[PDB]
RNA sequence: GGACCUGGCGGUGCUUCAUAUCCCUCUAGAGGAGCCUGUUCUGUAAUCGAUAAACCCCGAUCAACCUCACCACCUCUUGCUCAGCCUAUAUACCGCCAUCUUCAGCAAACCCUGAUGAAGGCUACAAAGUAAGCGCAAGUACCCACGUAAAGACGUUAGGUCAAGGUGUAGCCCAUGAGGUGGCAAGAAAUGGGCUACAUUUUCUACCCCAGAAACGAUAGCCCUUAUGAAACUUAAGGGUCGAAGGUGGAUUUAG
């Protein structure tokens, strides 16, 4: 089953060659970007799942690995602790009580002589290639989370380096809007914003007196709802600048809170500019600068709707 | 998507202008505003040929002489 | 009885063209191509089933019959039917006050030999009616007439005739119905001094 | 009404009822068994129920060099192969 | 080989319907007007009761092309609930899927 | 319990190709249609004719050829063009397949009216993708 | 007009005959179901009619008419009940649509017919005389076209060439060393023509062109004339003509090819330009002409025929299967022998594998040129094309092919020349053979292998025939220094016990592997 | 080629309609049918009629078997003939 | 126009050139039905014998 | 008869949970009145099958005439399609599915233990289980990762559908096959589900909710007109007459 990895790797070569040579380039710069961008248009799937593709790729990753006979024609294993079966897991773990043996050799011999992130059991036997259970995993955890604490040196630091990964951004500060220049334009900004098959794009204007319009025409006589009122004096109470803002805005879809409220968020994402990063920070956390996800289900068959079912009787 | 099927070459006036098939026929009265209504009507309908609606024109004049006793009888001439 | 051949796949060289090999919009006999591509969900062991017997490979088409280079030898063959679109005539606004009338057509295409389409008939005529030589009762008397058919904002005149089934006849039906429009539009009538 | 004639496993499967209800309480004495036959080895491409000769399906095309012509067989050498059926 | 009569029958109703469709035509016209006075309009009603049967669009019943039956049919492809399901569940019928939302 | 055309796995023992091994609660995310036309397309007409085209089509590839479909066909469709492309056995000779594809050449393209060019891919036995 | 598909492509050009007429075959029998039940395939659905989808109609629907029913029974035993029809019914036959169409359905009794209605219905008798000198031709019946002629110029009217162009062909098809006939024949039907003020045709001048060339073995000349008194006519002359042309200049041309150079020429100013057709041979003239330049060496002509083959005008491809496989092999033949390895390889590629395989002498040919190249690694690929063509003939080209394999020695590279051996020895002994078995085990011994080279000796040594004797002291060489004397006992006691004449030598080489090895 | 298109995408509409799963009587389980349509326009401009010819050729000679196509030229005209000064 | 359809299949069947496994197999069955001993009444005999 | 194994069961024990859930809780409804649509039954010459969870505006996204498988009467026997059947068997089936299932198991091949018995194979500081495949999970469409949809293995009820369609078993086939008019669908009596209401947060005129006035709801039945149909006896819409009883419903529950 070797020999058909060697025959997948010269024909994923000499494929390479006749894209090439279909796509005019030469066989010593077309790469894989450039062969998936061109045999992604070549053969168009109608399909959702990525994995029902046309591909063409490094056949490695489209044949599993054929696993290393541990024996030559003597039949003797390779490696010492064949005979547990799992040999590559068993002798890491031999390994690192010994990195660890020699740690607390060294503490003890220097009294004598005187952001990141953990693997998970699936990206280990990735790694490994053996497969394993869940308490064994943890029983390995554990003696890394042993090997962690000790004095341990800067080899021993990078062998803990192996089993690390890196974690995501945790970055998720506000967006400030850039203060724009349309003729004149001072105390300006924009953002949009939606809410409930809605949309709403509301402007800042910090030179005005206290009052909203709304298409041109006011907000009193927008909205003569007190609810949408006070859904819209929200920021502006909370920034204490009611009397610093008369704005113009735009809407469309919807019924009255569902323009309130998205009129309410592009209000809240366009003040960052002409506040303190600390104002929209609190905002924030006070629960202004995000998407309302609660859009209302479709209705399900068999039900009256979308919840409830018949009365089904019992009896 | 015209090709062939052609409706026998005729013109846009052998369609709207129908006056040309009305001869045997009054002219103010209740019957002519009858005849008025299905030439107009058979002037909207792209889904017949000229000819196919001569023969109902053609049935229609059949018909209307055919039983002279009751439109006679209906006070008022029809030619 | 039993004969066994192997492929075109070994026997083509390397610097073969490919309008030579796939000319046309193919059903993917994979006889002929030497590019290794697999498609298919993959079982978890395993792997994803290969170019033979690959019926998603059928029933999905490659565009390896549109070369880009065979599409420039085409096209450059192609450049004995052209005209110019002559430049005087590249901004709108000269196009219009050289031609503010405006025909369309409509023409669509069918799964199946029958090529006929009843949405295919209607000719739209779209005249902006500021190139008009229209006076001022004349021009009223036109809105009066037309009613709903011109649109008051950007003055486009639009009308619909799907009254007999050829687009050419329905096209001088609009061209006759424009025509006795702006015969009528001069001519004062004896009740128009009763308004 | 018509289009209704199907594969021919799925005849069987209709007839035989192999995966139906009776197999798994034993509910029916095992002497009443219906086995199964095949029905498609017997019949090569071209075997018309009337004696139909063809240079591409019965007999092979070139006669030494010389091709055969579109013929048809008498009706004693259809009954001589329906004794052979 | 055909087998059944129901069909059938209503095969019989769609072609003696398409026969007889302009002499209808002509009767409703002289039935449904205020202009030419009611003894017309009653002995074209005395012509229209006095045409034979299956002779009138009213009959016409949509069933289906592939097991005849009257009710639970799609008049889009012009057969069963059944069958389409039948034939939508193999993956025949382009763009019909099942629908995931 | 539903059961669709799907396979019921009983043992390890029955060899299946790659279509009958899907659920229709795949078709948009792991599979692909059989025939392909615009008749499913709004708006468009002529689409109950196009239908019962392809089943007395397929219908009639099968029971014609005996045994001599690895698969179902594919119908891809395009104006004039009923395309044929299936997979047949590696069993018969070549004369006759080509006797019989000129035969489907004929037939069809008399009988509904259309220009069709045959297109076979020959596999060696029954394609297997699962032996579920 | 085939599938590209592996499996069902053709390997000889016989497999691509039963291929093409199990099409055609099959759309006999489609029309013959369509005929058979006219009322299936009248449901019309396509819009713009193609017109090729509706059958064909045999019957009558006149009976009481007289001249339409003999028509729409003949035209449209169906013969003879136009014929019985116009008998019974008084419907005069035609001077058109009658005479030759009887003539090609039914030929005595048609001039029979004819006979009775040219002495019971006045038509005028020119073209029913021009058709049945016509018909004589194939009827057998010259002084009928005598008498055809006389009445032609007696009726009122100015003849056809059909008469005498009939006339002049079949009476010279048995033409006694006749050398001035023909030319007194050209003459009287030249002043036959300037009393009939019309120009001569290409129908004449092709009938008594071929068949003054098949009079005598060098009597192209004549034929060649009336090719060019077409030629001086307006119109240029039909390769038909000049086909005679070239094929009497080809028979007596055996000293001198300059003849078969001017009936080329003839022909190539009568196809070799834009195929303007006239001609019921225009293939004939341009496989002849490469067959000429392929014979002679002549990369002129070969030229001029590969040019006008398939790229400006295809007409000069093939009218038959025998033309694409003549041409292809004469010129494959003449670019194997005659120029280098990049052509024979271009032919490899574009006549062998463009046309199916090759021929046996072809594929001589085509190995005594790769072995002029120092080609012998892909013998077994043609071998077997040439198998699957040939079942006589792949046993003389195996052995042809392996004696340059057999006669080289062992070098490092050539491992190919000894799998084709192995090849051709399966092949060869597989099939269906003295010198073939001989000839493998002298190539699995130049071949350097063990195992094959004892394996041949094993197979050979009991088909009824020991190795030769420089096989045999090299296989005593090949025993006694491997320290082991078997083989060159064996030798020794084959080669008298096969009663050859190695028997002193081989058995002193025997004893000395036994005994000095 | 020059014809100088822009590209563009109207959005979608799916119909869903439903059909009873089981046949004789479970009537709260039902079976739906999705059916995608998508929408893809170009607007083709500044061209005569026989450019057009060759555009559109080079389209419905590549025309896919999945695809669907609407053409709708709007074609130019200067006057009708009595307009200019008429008395019918 | 369906019966054209049927009378079709029923040809081409009757000419051996489709092979109609479903009424192969009702033959069978209809064959099996007369060789048991209860075949099809004549035309004539029924409830009246 | 003595002993034992697996499963079921216990108004069987201990412990921990149930997130529309078992209760205490929260909201809106049914059962009380009118009508519509289904079930049993009566009359008639008058349809077929489901009828406990998992059946009831069922099969039906359509029985005034075809839709008529129900019958009376008048007829036909290549009868009509090389026959056909809507004749009895879902207790011969294919095919489509309902509940368990809003799960986590099912499981080919070995090995071991029970003195080699039916059977069982669980202790991570690990005392014999390993394991190919299905399923869950992983994955796909909708607004993403949430959630919804979709899938949901093997078995359970001889579960339902031989009147979606074919089919074995038995029966008719000068009929149980087939062509025509008529009526079968109206209520003795209960009965599941749905709509309307039973008021003052209510009703009406305009306004889409800065007003004013009045401190409710309509079936059926009656007369007329309109829509389609060859035909209004019920189907759909509009005008007018009176408009019944309901004055917020109890054991019992339904859904979130
Ligand atoms: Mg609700
Ligand atoms: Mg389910
Ligand atoms: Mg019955
Ligand atoms: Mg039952
Ligand atoms: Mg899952
Ligand atoms: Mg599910
Ligand atoms: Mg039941």
């Amino acid at each position: 089953t070797e020999d058909f990895i060697k025959k997948q790797i010269e024909e994923f070569n000499i494929g390479k060659r006749h894209l090439a040579n279909m796509m005019g380039e030469d066989p010593e710069t077309f790469t894989q970007e450039d062969i998936d961008r061109a045999i992604a248009y070549l053969f168009p799937s109608g399909l959702f799942e990525k994995r029902a593709r046309p591909v063409m790729k490094h056949p490695e990753q489209i044949f599993p690995r054929q696993r290393a006979i541990q024996w030559g024609e003597d039949g003797r294993p390779f490696h010492y602790l064949f005979y547990t079966g799992k040999q590559s897991y068993y002798s890491l773990m031999h390994d690192v009580y010994g990195m660890l043996l020699n740690l607390e050799k060294h503490q003890s011999h220097l009294q004598a002589k005187s952001g990141s992130r953990w693997l998970i059991k699936e990206e280990l036997e990735e790694m490994l290639v053996e497969k394993l259970s869940d308490l064994d995993y943890m029983q390995f955890i554990r003696l890394l989370e042993k090997l962690l604490t000790s004095q341990c040196g800067a080899a021993e630091e990078e062998f803990v380096q192996r089993f690390r990964r890196s974690v995501t951004l945790e970055s998720k500060k506000q967006l400030i809007e850039p203060v724009q220049y349309d003729e004149q334009g001072m105390a300006f900004s924009k953002s949009e914003g939606k809410r409930k098959t809605a949309k709403a794009e509301a402007i800042v204007y910090k030179h005005g007196s206290g009052r909203i319009k709304v298409n041109g025409i006011d907000y009193q006589l927008y909205f003569p709802i007190t609810q949408d009122r006070e859904q819209l004096m929200f920021p502006f109470h909370f920034v204490d600048r009611l009397g610093k803002h008369d704005v113009t805005c735009t809407v469309s879809g919807g019924g009255r809170s569902a323009q309130a409220g998205a009129i309410r968020l592009a209000m809240a994402k366009a003040l960052c500019s002409f506040v303190t990063e600390d104002e929209v920070e609190w905002m924030r956390q006070a629960g202004l600068l995000t998407t309302d996800p609660r859009v209302r289900e479709r209705k399900k068959p068999g039900q009256e709707g979308a919840r409830r079912k018949f009365t089904w009787k019992k009896r | 998507n015209e090709a062939g099927f052609d409706d026998d070459g005729s013109e846009f006036h052998e369609h709207i202008f129908l006056e040309k098939h009305l001869e045997s026929f009054p002219k103010q009265g209740p019957i002519r505003h009858f005849m008025e209504l299905v030439t107009c009507g058979l002037s909207k309908n792209p889904y017949l040929s000229v000819k196919q609606k001569v023969e109902h024109i053609e049935w229609f004049r059949n018909y209307f002489n055919e039983k002279k006793d009751i439109l006679k009888e209906s006070n008022i001439q029809f030619n | 009885r039993r004969k066994a051949l192997p492929p075109r796949t070994e026997k083509m060289a390397v610097d073969q063209d490919w309008p030579s090999v796939y000319p046309v919009a193919a059903p993917f006999k994979p006889s002929a191509v030497p590019l290794p591509v697999r498609m298919g969900y993959p079982v978890k062991k395993g792997v994803p089933m290969a170019k033979e017997g690959n019926l998603e490979l059928l029933k999905i088409p490659n565009f390896l019959h549109l070369t880009p280079v065979a599409i420039k030898k085409h096209c450059e063959a192609l450049k004995d039917f052209c005209t110019e679109w002559p430049a005087a005539l590249d901004s709108d606004e000269k196009c219009e006050k050289h031609f503010p009338i405006e025909i369309d057509s409509t023409d669509y295409v069918s799964s199946g030999p029958s090529v006929r389409n009843p949405r295919a008939r209607v000719v739209v005529l779209r005249v902006k009616l500021s190139s008009l030589n229209l006076d001022d009762h004349a021009k009223k008397k036109l809105i009066k007439l037309v009613g709903e058919r011109y649109c008051k904002t950007t003055d486009v005149l639009t009308i619909k005739t799907d009254r007999c089934p050829l687009r050419r006849q329905n096209y001088d039906y609009a061209v006759y119905l424009l025509t006795v429009l702006y015969h009528e539009s001069w001519n004062t009538e004896e009740w128009e001094k009763s308004k | 009404s018509f289009f209704t004639k199907l594969t021919a496993d799925e005849l069987w499967k209709g007839a035989l009822a192999e995966t139906g209800a009776g197999a798994k309480k034993g509910r029916g004495k095992r002497t009443k068994k219906k086995k199964r036959k095949d029905l498609n080895r017997g019949q090569i491409i071209g075997e018309g129920r009337y004696g139909f000769l063809w240079p591409g399906l019965n007999v092979p095309l070139m006669k030494n060099g010389a091709v055969q012509t579109i013929a048809q067989r008498s009706k004693e050498e259809q009954e001589k192969v329906e004794a052979d059926m | 080989h055909y087998v059944d009569w129901r069909m059938w029958r209503d095969v019989k109703r769609r072609k003696m319907a398409y026969e007889y469709a302009d002499e209808r035509l002509r009767i409703n016209s002289l039935r449904k007007n205020t202009i030419l006075p009611k003894i017309l309009q009653d002995v074209a009603d005395e012509e229209i009761a006095a045409l034979p049967r299956d002779s009138c669009p009213v009959r016409i019943r949509n069933r289906c092309v592939m097991t005849s039956r009257p009710r639970g049919v799609k008049r889009r492809w012009r057969l069963s609930r059944i069958v389409f399901r039948h034939l939508a569940d193999h993956g025949q019928l382009s763009g019909i899927q099942r629908a995931t939302w | 319990k539903n059961r669709a055309a799907r396979v019921r796995v009983s043992k390890g023992d029955k060899p299946v190709t790659y279509e009958e091994a899907h659920a229709p609660h795949y078709i948009a995310h792991r599979k692909g249609w059989l025939s392909l036309h615009t008749g499913n397309l709004d708006g468009e007409d002529h689409a109950a004719e196009r239908t019962v085209e392809d089943v007395f089509l397929r219908k009639f590839m099968w029971g014609t050829f005996p045994g001599c479909l690895a698969d179902q066909l594919v119908l891809k469709r395009r104006g004039n063009q009923l395309e044929i492309c299936a997979v047949v056995l590696r069993q018969l000779s070549p004369h006759k397949y080509y006797f019989l594809v000129g035969y489907s050449e004929t037939l069809l393209s008399y009988f509904y009216k259309c220009p069709v060019r045959l297109h076979l891919q020959t596999v060696p036995s029954k394609v297997v993708y699962k032996y579920l | 007009v085939f599938q590209d598909d592996p499996y069902l492509m053709p390997a000889s050009s016989l497999e691509s005959r039963s291929f093409l007429l199990a099409k055609k075959s099959g759309e006999n029998v489609a029309k013959f179901i369509i005929n058979s039940y006219p009322k299936y395939f009248q449901k019309d659905i396509a819009e713009p009619h193609i017109p090729c989808l509706m059958p064909e109609y045999f019957e009558p629907q006149i009976k009481d008419i007289s001249e339409a029913a003999l028509k729409e029974r003949i035209e449209l035993e169906p013969s003879t009940d136009y014929h019985f029809q116009q008998t019974g019914q008084s419907e005069a036959l035609e001077e058109e649509n009658d005479e030759t169409s009887r003539r090609k359905a039914g030929t005595w009794r048609a001039k029979n017919n004819a006979e009775r209605i040219f002495s019971l219905m006045p038509e005028k008798n020119e073209h029913s005389y021009c058709t049945m000198i016509r018909g004589m031709v194939k009827h057998r019946a010259y002084e009928q076209a005598l008498n055809l002629y006389t009445e032609l110029l007696n009726n009122r009217l100015h003849a056809d060439v059909y008469t005498f162009n009939a006339l002049i062909e079949a009476t010279v098809c048995a033409i006694n060393e006749k050398f001035e006939e023909k030319w007194s024949k050209i003459l009287e039907l030249l002043r036959h023509m300037v009393a009939q003020k019309v120009k001569p045709n290409l129908q004449t001048f092709n009938t008594i062109l071929k068949c003054l060339r098949r009079f005598h073995v060098f009597a192209r000349s004549p034929a060649l004339q009336v090719l060019r008194e077409m030629k001086a006519i307006g119109i240029e002359p039909s390769l038909a003509t000049y086909h005679h042309i070239i094929r009497l200049f080809d028979q007596p041309g055996d000293p001198l090819k300059r003849s078969s150079f001017i009936i080329y020429d003839i022909m190539n100013e009568l196809m070799g330009k834009r195929f303007s057709p006239k001609d019921p041979d225009d293939d004939k003239f341009f496989q002849s002409a490469m067959s000429i330049c392929s014979s002679l060496r002549d990369l002129e002509l070969a030229y001029q025929v590969h040019g006008l083959l398939k790229t400006g005008d295809n007409w000069k491809f093939i009218g038959p299967d025998q033309h694409r496989n003549f041409y292809y092999s004469k010129f494959f033949d003449l670019i194997c022998l005659m120029e280098q390895i990049d052509v024979t390889l271009k032919w490899y590629e574009d006549l062998i594998p463009s046309a199916y395989f090759p021929h046996s002498q072809t594929m001589i040919h085509l190995l005594q040129a790769l072995d002029v190249a120092n080609r012998l690694e892909v013998i077994p690929k043609i071998w077997k094309d040439s198998k699957e063509y040939g079942h006589t003939f792949r046993s003389d080209l195996r052995e042809e092919i392996l004696m340059l394999m057999a006669r080289d020695k062992h070098p490092p590279e050539l491992q190919v020349a000894f799998a084709d051996c192995a090849a051709d020895i399966k092949s060869a002994y597989e099939s269906q053979p003295a010198t073939s078995l001989n000839c493998i085990a002298i190539l699995f011994l130049r071949a350097g292998r063990t195992q094959e080279a004892w394996k041949m000796l094993g197979l050979f040594r009991k088909h009824n025939k020991i190795p030769r004797s420089e096989l045999l002291n090299e296989l005593m060489d090949s025993a006694k220094v491997s320290n082991s004397p078997s083989q060159a006992i064996e030798v020794v006691e084959l080669a008298s016990a096969f009663s050859l004449p190695i028997c002193e030598g081989l058995t002193q080489r025997v004893m000395s592997d036994f005994a000095i090895n | 080629l020059g014809i100088s298109i822009k590209v563009h995408e109207p959005p979608r509409k799916i119909e869903r309609f439903t059909l009873l799963q089981s046949v004789h009587i479970y009537k709260k389980h039902r079976v739906q049918y999705e059916m995608r349509t998508l929408y893809r326009c170009l607007e083709l401009e500044h061209l005569t009629g026989s450019t057009a010819d060759v555009y559109l050729e080079y389209i419905q000679r590549n025309l896919p078997e999945g695809v669907a196509m609407e053409v709708t030229k709007t074609q130019l005209e200067q006057l009708p003939e009595h307009i200019k000064e008429p008395i019918w | 126009n369906h019966h054209t359809y049927a009378e079709l299949m029923q040809t081409l069947r009757f000419l051996g050139l489709y092979r109609d496994e479903h009424q192969d197999f009702m033959d069978e069955q209809k064959r099996l039905k007369k060789l048991r001993g209860k075949e099809k009444p004549k035309k004539g005999e029924g409830k009246r014998a």
